[PDB]
């Protein structure tokens, strides 16, 4: 069952890039490709992301797309930038100027098709192919316009398999440009209707996080990254590594997204941690509970106790009692069961790995459908009205063909999208 | 003599599949390789374990048995397993997609696509037997195989060998080893297409195997493997009057006979004393009437209900080791006394006793510690219909806010399957009530 | 924080041990339909049963013992009195009684008996003195009803030559522990009893709502333990201890005890308490009579305090612990 | 308490004790059903495909 991985754009390559550097540490693969771990359990379940080449080497199943050739040429410069593929990497040369109308429409147009190819390549060696991952961000042009371009025409051509994507979220507390609303507004439109689940990585919860909980006073976007490396690890774990559940992204789907559009999870880690610095104490796993749970934990600027929890997948890695894990668990819904729905009968699952994630001897991950995201989607949708009231900026997107009565349409779809998780937050 | 064939599908009936070949092994002296040496017949015979077991002529003893999962992980364990020898390749059906938990993708999808190969490598078995009694069929009612293939295969055996019994070992969902949170939804749907295709049913709720496991095998969390041995166990004492010389129950059909007065109310509760540890280092073996005894405690029961809030229509003793009649019936009499073992008017208050003086086998490195003697008993009572109430209402919870039905309706299921199925459950939790008050 | 769920609204008891329990601050209510609580008030009938005992990590209660209903319902409590060995035929402390269906199994024999010696034959379901007169009541409404000997020499009071009757509060806990509040109550006729009009069935029905001369000798014709045993001292020289309690912790007992086998939580997988209501009737020569059980019972006004603290000490903190009884217990 | 049909073996016996006497569709329409299902799929995934199409 093995999955195909796509990176888009600058957020999008360096976040990925951090994914493959974490996950090929845990697995035991070094730059060069081989494998030199201690556990069979790194190799059981490691064709899921990775190609096994010849001399007996391993090349993940990665695919490195961007319109700008700066970033692409950052990830084949750094550590395990040698162990990707080289055919892989798909890049023009103009850029898409943080312009969602760039991405989508005319300058990722002219790249799409190149891009399909090596993503076709790919699916025609796979086993069984689950589906597609791809990593972007929704603020700029190339991973927002292009990735969701891309997102189409996948489905087009594997309308029966998995569509994930790993989103980061716009803020103006981390943001390059104005128009970032406008991107992020488009590109949701298209998420709801062609993911099957996508983990909303917030960027305002990663400054938050950086800020007030790691107290680093100015955090760069390594800083942010490696709390998202972090998130992609541990929500990647059941698939990696062999579980009682046997878990792969269809399953994940049908257990948690009960109606279709409503498949955005809020992500969570702990114990949070600031690069380098390593602390000496494990946690206790009722510490893990907890804060895996607490909103300083959460990778979306939502309020868990603003929603109501629809379904909830909790990872645990590490040495520890399952026995406490499980009373731990059942203690925090048995506790706040006002904060899950009370039509979806046992919607909290809980996995465990015994690998844990490099640093920490325990950690927790957190997955949850809660209907505390349409805040999430309110703030984006209130950034959008400010300017197009007033069509601000428009004059970028209008040039390239695009039309104000396609902004109108994602705003409603949104706005829609946001009405349907307040409906199941009060029933 | 008639050859009775085991259909085991889904990992939870093939994993449970193992265990009870596994079991049938050791009990009648199989070793992994097939050989037999008590068997002094080469090549063939018309003995009692012959109903579940073929020779070759080269002396091997092979399980009338068929493994079908639509995904290879598990039944390939089989292939490598300790009893690889036993099956021939045959035997074991594999696809490469499972049902993601979606009955509607068992059934229609994926189901449609290996059904008509399942039923020959069927027709394969059967075309070996000279008298072919019907089917022993094991599944779960939680997983997309397990319940959208089972029914998909109910049908069809029932249009193929209309003439022949089917019995059925459902594993009803436990929460503690729960892998859906759709799992009412196929309980509910695989119950209402299967239920007139099956002519006996024995719900085995992991719940109950669960806390068996916890409390009387002093394990914190138990495995599969732990769930699956107990398991055996009792399939085992079910299927031992076919397999073995007696008089109770020597066909499928004495099963709907002695069992089934009702046919759609077939769903005996199991109950299966005594449960020690292997790890106790000082055990008292328990009497006759301790055991007897115990077959009336919730606590020993396959599912959690009370039957002294039910009646009983029939009501079957299985022993297995130091057994005579007179301590049995000195046991029942005394218990008849003390326990509220109330009987519809229409039925006569008596039990049907079988006694088989071979004691209890246990696997060596198992968590079952070796008893003087056992006992299996299979009682219809309405107070089974509790676990369907449990099942309906969060069927009900769910539903009423169509949750997930859209996971169904994309396999091309319509919604009316749904509220179908549900009334039919509806219409069974009346049927069980107008029996029990 | 142990959690807990209402599901019957009208109960008097129940809602004060919600209110008592949430002032403890380690007691949280859920809504009605939460399966995830500690604790159920449930409804009176078709009460879930089925559905407890079945949260992992849950140790779950209710306020009711499923098959209780066999002692709580009067055509059930003849037909359980009837045919038990542990009560029997020869019963000494039950009423003849004839459960007749409306559309006489041995109910005309009995009757006819009494024409042997035209001994009091008044009966009940109301009051008739002619089997013609009852049994024309009992097709007139359409569902069971059950006749039974009415006691034609009561007990009466004086000043008033007055009928009452004892309604005692029994609490059985998750043990089968038997617990007898020590505060019972007799429900006063103010009408004075006269057996020549049973028709004018004021001075004959003793219920607290049917009597709609309210409050003459005793408040809310209800007169409480203290003063009803000083009464028998200054009038009859005796007191409530030896000529009634006992009869009546004799009476609860055999009649737990002869269900317990039915109702029993002990190896279950949720637990049951319940309260019940005995109602008593005690006749001129000082011998206790058992009327009815009821398991939905309404405690006096005077008492919600104390005996819904007892219910959570005894019934409830037994179960779910936090960080001189008032009860009498009947012991078995 | 009566004890009936005793029957013995050396494998064990087996017996009866009575304390009280008393008081399929057609493989055509499995196919029409299991063609309908595919049908209903084809329908989704071609209005599914005339969408992206636009
Ligand atoms: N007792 C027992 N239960 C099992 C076992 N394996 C799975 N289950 C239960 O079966 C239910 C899920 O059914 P599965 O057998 O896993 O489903 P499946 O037939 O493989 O179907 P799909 O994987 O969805 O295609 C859950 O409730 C599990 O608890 C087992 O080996 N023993
Ligand atoms: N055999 C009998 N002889 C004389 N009086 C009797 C009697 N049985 C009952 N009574 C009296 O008449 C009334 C009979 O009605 P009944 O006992 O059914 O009312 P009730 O008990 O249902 C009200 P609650 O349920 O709240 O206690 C009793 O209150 C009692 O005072
Ligand atoms: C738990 O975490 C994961 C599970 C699965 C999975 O396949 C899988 C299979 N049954 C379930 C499941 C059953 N009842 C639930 C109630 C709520 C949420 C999930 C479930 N979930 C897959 C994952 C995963 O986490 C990260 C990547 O993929
Ligand atoms: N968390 C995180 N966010 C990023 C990173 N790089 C860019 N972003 C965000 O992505 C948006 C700009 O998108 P970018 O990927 O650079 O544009 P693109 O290359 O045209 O697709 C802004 O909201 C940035 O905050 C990163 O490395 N980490
Ligand atoms: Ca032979
Ligand atoms: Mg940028
Ligand atoms: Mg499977």
């Amino acid at each position: 069952r093995e999955i195909v991985h796509i990176q888009a754009g600058q957020c999008g390559n360096q976040i990925g890039a951090k994914f493959w550097e974490v996950i090929s540490d845990e697995h035991g693969i070094d730059p060069t490709g081989s494998y030199h771990g201690d556990s069979d359990l790194q190799l059981e379940r490691i064709n899921v992301y990775y190609n096994e080449a010849t001399g007996n080497k391993y090349v993940p199943r990665a695919i490195l797309v961007d319109l700008e050739p700066g970033t692409m040429d950052s990830v084949r410069s750094g550590p395990f930038g040698q162990i990707f593929r080289p055919d892989n990497f798909v890049f023009g040369q103009s850029g898409a100027g943080n312009n969602w109308a760039k991405g989508h429409y005319t300058e990722g147009a002219e790249l799409v098709d190149s891009v399909l190819d090596v993503v076709r390549k790919e699916s025609e060696s796979c086993d069984c192919l689950q589906g597609f991952q791809l990593t972007h961000s929704l603020g700029g042009g190339t991973g927002s316009g292009m990735g969701t371009l891309l997102i189409s025409k996948i489905r087009e051509e594997y309308p029966d398999r998995i569509m994930n994507t790993f989103s980061v979220m716009p803020s103006p507390k981390v943001s390059d440009t104005v128009v970032e609303p406008y991107n992020a507004t488009l590109s949701v439109h298209q998420l709801v209707e062609n993911t099957d689940e996508t983990y909303c990585i917030d960027n305002e919860a990663l400054y938050d996080i950086c800020f007030r909980t790691l107290k680093l006073t100015t955090p760069t976007y390594g800083d942010l990254n490696h709390l998202v490396s972090a998130t992609m690890s541990g929500v990647t774990t059941c698939l990696r590594f062999p579980g009682q559940l046997n878990a792969d992204l269809r399953k994940l789907a049908v257990n948690m997204v009960p109606f279709p559009r409503l498949h955005f999870f809020m992500p969570g880690f702990a114990p949070l941690t600031s690069r380098g610095s390593q602390q000496y104490r494990a946690l206790t796993v009722p510490e893990l509970t907890q804060q895996m749970f607490d909103s300083k934990n959460m990778m979306a600027a939502c309020d868990p106790r603003h929603g109501r929890y629809l379904t909830v997948a909790a990872i645990f890695r590490g040495r520890m009692s399952m026995k406490e894990v499980d009373e731990q668990m059942l203690n925090v819904q048995n506790k706040n069961s006002s904060y899950f729905v009370e039509w979806i009968p046992n919607n909290v699952k809980t996995a465990v790995c015994d690998i844990p994630p490099r640093g920490l001897k325990m950690s927790a991950t957190f997955i949850g459908n809660s209907t505390a995201i349409q805040e999430l989607f309110k703030r984006i949708s209130e950034q959008f009205t400010a300017m197009f009231r007033r069509k601000a900026f428009l004059h970028w997107y209008t040039g390239e063909g695009m039309d104000e009565m396609e902004f109108t349409e994602a705003e409603s779809n949104m706005n829609d999208l946001v009405s349907e998780y307040q409906q199941y937050q009060d029933a | 003599m008639r050859e009775c064939i085991s259909i085991h599908v889904g990992q939870a009936g093939v994993q449970i599949g193992n265990a009870c070949w596994e079991l049938y092994c050791l009990e009648h002296g199989i070793q992994p390789d097939g050989q037999m040496p008590s068997d002094k017949t080469i090549g063939g015979g018309d003995d009692s374990f012959n109903t579940f077991f073929s020779e070759t002529g080269a002396g091997k003893h092979v399980p009338r048995a068929v493994f079908v999962d639509l995904e290879p992980t598990v039944i390939d364990e089989v292939r490598t397993g300790t009893y690889r020898q036993l099956f021939h390749p045959e035997q074991l059906i594999t696809g490469k997609e499972d049902a993601a938990n979606n009955y509607a993708r068992g059934h229609y999808t994926i189901g449609k696509e290996i059904i008509d190969l399942v039923l020959d490598r069927i027709r394969k078995l059967a075309d070996q037997c000279t008298g072919l009694q019907g089917f022993l069929v094991f599944h779960s009612f939680g997983g997309g195989t397990g319940s959208g293939f089972t029914s998909l295969l109910m049908e069809r055996l029932s249009v193929d060998y209309g003439k022949k019994s089917k019995l059925e070992f459902s594993i009803y969902p436990a929460p503690q080893v729960s892998t859906a949170v759709v799992e009412p939804y196929n309980s509910i749907l695989t119950t209402h297409t299967t239920l007139e295709h099956s002519d006996c049913a024995f719900m085995v709720d992991n719940e109950a195997i669960y806390d068996i496991c916890r409390r009387n095998l002093d394990i914190e969390r138990p495995t599969y493997t732990n769930l699956n041995r107990l398991i055996s166990q009792i399939v085992s004492s079910i299927t031992a009057s076919l397999r073995f010389d007696g008089a109770l129950n020597v066909d499928l059909t004495e099963f709907q006979t002695n069992l089934v007065p009702y046919p759609r109310i077939h769903f005996p509760l199991a109950t299966y004393a005594p449960v020690i540890s292997a790890e106790k280092a000082y055990h008292e073996q328990l009497s006759v009437a301790e055991i007897t005894n115990a077959c009336f405690e919730p606590a020993n029961q396959m599912v959690k209900c009370d039957p002294r809030h039910g009646k009983y229509m029939a009501c079957c003793l299985l022993y297995r080791g130091d057994v005579v009649p007179k301590d049995v019936n000195a046991a029942i009499a005394t218990i008849k006394t003390k326990r509220s073992i109330q009987f519809v008017d229409w039925c006569p208050t008596g039990f049907k006793v079988g006694i088989n003086y071979q004691p209890p086998t246990v696997v060596p490195g198992g968590d079952l510690a070796k008893v003087q003697r056992a006992v299996c008993m299979l009682s219809n009572t309405t107070a089974i219909a509790e676990a369907w109430a449990r099942l309906d209402h969060k069927f009900d919870l769910m539903y009423a806010k169509r949750a997930f039905v859209h996971w169904y309706v994309g396999e091309g299921m319509e919604e009316g399957e749904f509220s179908e199925a549900r009334e039919d459950m509806a219409a069974l939790e009346k049927d069980y009530e107008e029996v029990g008050v | 924080m142990y959690t807990f769920v209402v599901r019957d609204e009208n109960s008097s008891v129940y809602a004060e041990v919600s209110r008592l329990l949430l002032a403890t601050g380690q007691w949280k209510r859920l809504r009605k339909d939460n399966p995830r609580f500690n604790l159920m008030l449930g409804e009176r009938n078709r009460l879930p049963f089925g559905r407890l005992g079945h949260e992992p990590g849950l140790v779950q209660l209710v306020n009711y013992y499923r098959g209780a209903d066999k002692l709580c319902r009067k055509a059930s409590l003849v037909k359980l009195i009837k045919t038990s060995p542990e009560l029997s035929e020869s019963c000494t402390w039950f009423p003849e009684s004839y459960v007749i269906y409306p559309t006489r199994e041995v109910f005309l024999a009995a009757y006819n008996r009494r024409r042997e010696g035209r001994e009091g034959n008044v009966w009940i379901a109301l009051i008739s003195s002619e089997a013609s007169e009852l049994l024309d009541f009992i097709d007139e409404q359409g569902q069971v009803h059950v006749i039974q000997k009415y006691l034609e020499k009561p007990l009466l009071l004086e000043p008033g030559h007055r009928k009452f009757d004892i309604r005692s509060w029994v609490l059985v806990d998750h043990l089968y522990n038997i617990y007898l509040y020590r505060e019972g109550v007799l429900r006063t006729s103010s009408e004075p009893y006269n057996s020549a009009n049973f028709q004018d069935k004021t001075c004959h029905l003793t219920n607290h709502c049917i009597q709609k001369n309210y409050g003459r000798y005793e408040e809310g014709n209800e007169m409480f333990f203290e003063e009803f045993n000083q009464y028998l001292m200054d009038a009859l020289n005796t007191t409530l201890e030896n000529s009634i309690l006992l009869q009546i912790k004799h009476i609860i007992r055999s009649c737990l005890m002869c269900i317990e086998p039915a109702i029993s939580t002990k190896h279950l997988h949720y637990q049951s308490f319940q309260l019940f209501g005995f109602d008593f009737m005690v006749d001129e020569e000082l011998k206790v009579w058992l009327i009815e059980v009821n398991g939905a019972p309404a405690c006096a006004q005077k008492l919600y305090a104390e005996l819904c603290q007892g219910i959570v000490d005894v019934a409830i903190s037994s179960v779910f612990p936090l960080a001189t009884s008032i009860f009498i217990k009947l012991h078995h | 308490m009566e004890v009936i049909e005793l029957n013995k073996c050396t494998s064990g016996q087996s017996f009866e004790v009575i304390l009280k006497p008393p008081s399929d569709p057609s493989l055509e329409e499995i196919q029409k059903k299991l063609e309908a299902a595919e049908e209903r799929r084809k329908y989704q995934e071609a209005e599914l495909l005339k969408h992206l199409a636009e």
